[PDB]
């Protein structure tokens, strides 16, 4: 009884495995967000930089 | 201060000189060799782009 009773339980739980999965995905998604930005940053920065040093 | 005649000196070659700043007067062909090393070496340092444009980068996902 008690052993059904602690599958039961663990049913409940059945779900977070894809919460995380959704939470890794999502947030990498959003690095390469982040990244793309700095590195556009990075890049116009350094090509002016270039004529500075000019 | 023009009681100098040093200061007087330099000062009015400094200003014959901005009147021949029309180009680098007396810059010499060695002059323009070592532009040329340094300018190569500068570039190369900062990469080979077209130095003109926002070099376009079509990001890749996953």
């Amino acid at each position: 009884i008690d052993m059904e009773k602690s599958q039961q339980a663990l049913v409940q739980k059945r779900h977070y495995l894809f919460d995380v999965q959704r939470n890794n995905i999502a947030m990498a998604l959003e690095v390469t967000y982040r990244e793309r930005l700095h590195r556009v940053y990075r890049e116009v920065k350094n090509r002016l930089d270039y004529h500075i040093s000019v | 201060d023009p009681v100098q005649k040093l200061f007087v000196d330099k000062i009015r070659e400094y200003r014959t000189k901005r009147q021949t700043s029309g180009g680098p007067v007396d810059a010499g062909p060695e002059y323009q060799q070592d532009l040329d090393r340094e300018l190569f070496k500068l570039k190369q340092m900062y990469g080979k782009a077209d130095m003109n444009t926002f070099p376009n980068f079509t990001f890749e996902d996953p």
